[PDB]
């Protein structure tokens, strides 16, 4: 039988798609032809493969051409059919059907299978020349005479611009989607390149190919080869003392080694990716780390762990929400980012207003919808939304705000993901009364409170952990602040310390204390 | 180079002479026959108008940006022109 493997194709994921085809898309072929003719059914003869540029599509087509006792596939590269003279292109299109018609007449459908490969079909299919070509191809594929031994495979990166009539059933039946070169493929390519040098013992042992493969992301085979060549260039130039004139070469220009340093230098400053990659700048939201100046941090973190484990191991509460609360400058987004990082989930993302400046309500709604749609594809995911009041931009005058964003958030806060999947949501804000007065506080399942430095001993402990002031100043600070309560956030404390450290040592303490007096307050 | 090479299509004419030129150039630079004793240098003011196909691995694939000079460059240019 066809006995699909998909490991035959030397790739990954095809498991699912191969299954599809072998079991149900294609199957009439294996079935006895007489019964197929007797009842009905229709052999599939149209497959379209769409995805970003890569070597997977051509390799898959070659594997299929090896996946059957067929002829040699006929491949046309680009719009070579187009001709200056009238009539040549459609003539050639018909000329391609040579052996097919030969077998479709001498043995009809009872002959060998014919494979047709189209590269960048979008160029030819989408004014007289183009419409004539499209009509000729459509008639030849499906016309008065039916061919039962021709298969057409097309590859494109812009499926939206293909003719709709070409997607009618019986012309392009099967749809296939492609992706990018995975980590295992990148390792295979790097091994196919490097090994040659490994055999000659010319490669430094310090090189670790796994690390290089990990660093390279979104790099195709050509890009990896270019990176290797640039590493070779940086290695060989060590002996090329060329200058304004060009001396070139030395007594050690041979027996060269593509060292790791050359690889890294070429990767950073020589060869740039043509697509880039993702980005997770947790350092942006966590710039100065977390310092345990008291008990509240531990309480917040423990509640976060409890919520995470409830989300992970629940059956009838697949969706859970929580709200971070506190006064301004209390450090709320950093704690949420820390909890998300400690979650250890496959999918984590942050929605922040810093990425939406000058947007209208519709753009913000579309961005949020896209993020949640992406989150709905994984098995268990976490999402954090910070500065809710800056999202539905709010002003105490009027008051004024955006209703579309508020309604979208209210709808999204209680929509469960598809069956068998888990989602966690963490929201941060510094204005609870406003949200409560909007009837939005009842959507969240629970809340947590972020406090501020209250007692002087906590301030002294924070100073000691920061390690900025010495014992002499600490004695006076404790003397003057121990017998009184304080009210300050950590971010403001860092700002005050940085501001006060500018002046000369004789005044610093006083200046600092002066500032601490001006910023004092009570809840 | 941008005068000759522009994105395929995107032109309103019946002759279609702006596409055959690009296709012939692409075939000759990188075709079935392997020619490896040539180097092509192309300079332009508007890199965007160039057809995307010509800018890729194999075809061209090394691109330099010449920017405004710095204080040292200005000094060198003035010295050169005042020598
Ligand atoms: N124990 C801590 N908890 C939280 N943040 C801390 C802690 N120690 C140091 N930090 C740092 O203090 C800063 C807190 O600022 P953050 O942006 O988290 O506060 P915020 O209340 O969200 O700000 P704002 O109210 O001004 O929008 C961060 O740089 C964070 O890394």
């Amino acid at each position: 039988n066809p006995d699909w493997n998909f490991e035959k194709m030397g790739i990954g994921g095809l498991d699912k798609e191969f299954s599809d085809i072998f079991r149900r898309a294609f199957a009439s072929r294996v079935f006895p032809p007489e019964i197929v003719e007797q009842m009905g059914c229709k052999h599939v003869k149209g497959i379209l493969l769409y995805g970003p540029p890569g070597c997977g599509k051509t390799l898959l087509a070659r594997q299929i051409g090896k996946m059957l006792n067929a002829r040699e596939p006929k491949v046309v590269n680009g719009p070579e059919i187009l001709n200056k003279y009238v009539g040549e292109s459609e003539a050639n299109i018909r000329k391609l059907f040579a052996d097919a018609e030969e077998e479709q007449r001498r043995l009809g459908a009872n002959s060998g299978l014919h494979i047709i490969i189209f590269d960048e079909i979008d160029a030819i299919c989408k004014t007289g020349v183009h419409d004539t070509v499209v009509n000729q191809l459509l008639s030849k594929i499906d016309g008065v005479e039916q061919l039962n031994n021709i298969l057409v495979i097309g590859m494109t990166n812009r499926p939206d611009l293909i003719d709709e009539a070409l997607l009618r059933p019986g012309r392009l039946e099967v749809k296939m989607e492609i992706g990018l070169p995975d980590e295992k493929g990148r390792l295979q390519i790097l091994h196919i390149h490097t090994a040659r040098m490994r055999g000659h013992q010319l490669l430094s042992a310090d090189v670790d190919i796994k690390e290089l493969a990990v660093e390279t992301k979104n790099f195709s085979g050509a890009e990896l080869e270019g990176l290797v060549r640039a590493a070779q260039s940086t290695a060989m130039n060590r002996h090329i003392k060329a200058s304004t004139k060009v001396e070139v070469d030395m007594e050690k220009a041979e027996s060269l080694q593509v060292t790791r340093g050359d690889f890294l230098a070429s990767l950073e400053n020589d060869i740039k990716p043509a697509f880039g990659t993702n980005q997770e700048d947790y350092a942006s939201y966590i710039m100065n780390g977390i310092i345990k100046w008291g008990d509240p941090v531990t309480r917040v973190l423990d509640d976060g762990e409890l919520l995470v484990q409830q989300t992970k191991n629940s059956d009838r509460t697949p969706l859970v929400s929580v709200l971070l609360e506190g006064p301004p400058h209390s450090g709320k987004t950093a704690l949420a980012a820390k909890i998300a990082e400690e979650s250890n989930f496959p999918f984590i993302k942050i929605c922040s207003p810093d990425k939406m400046i000058g947007f209208s309500e519709t753009a913000k709604c579309q961005a949020m919808k896209k993020i949640f749609d992406d989150a709905y594809k994984s098995q268990l995911s976490c999402v954090v939304v910070d500065d809710i009041e800056r999202l539905l931009d709010y002003v105490p005058i009027g008051p004024r705000f955006s209703n579309l964003v508020l309604q979208a958030l209210l709808v999204l806060l209680k929509k469960a993901p598809p069956q068998g999947r888990k989602l966690l949501i963490i929201g941060t804000t510094s204005r609870k009364d406003v949200l409560q007065e909007m009837e939005m506080l009842n959507a969240f399942s629970t809340t947590i409170h972020v406090p501020n430095i209250a007692t002087g001993e906590q301030l002294l402990e924070a100073l000691e952990l920061l390690g900025n002031f010495k014992d002499k100043e600490r004695t006076t600070i404790a003397q003057q602040v121990k017998g009184k309560k304080v009210w300050i956030g950590i971010k403001k404390l860092l700002m005050l310390i940085e501001m006060s450290l500018q002046m000369d040592p004789e005044y610093r303490v006083r200046k600092f204390l002066a500032l601490l007096r001006e910023e004092g307050a009570s809840p | 180079i941008d005068a000759i090479c522009k994105q395929r299509g995107s032109m309103a004419g019946s002759t279609g002479v702006h596409d055959t030129v690009v296709n012939q150039l692409l075939s000759k630079i990188d075709g079935v026959e392997q020619l490896n004793n040539i180097l092509v240098i192309g300079m332009t003011n508007r890199p965007d108008l160039i057809d995307e196909a010509l800018l890729r691995p194999g075809r061209l694939e090394v691109k330099m940006e010449i920017g405004l000079p710095d204080e040292k460059g200005r000094l060198q240019i003035l010295h050169i022109h005042t020598a």
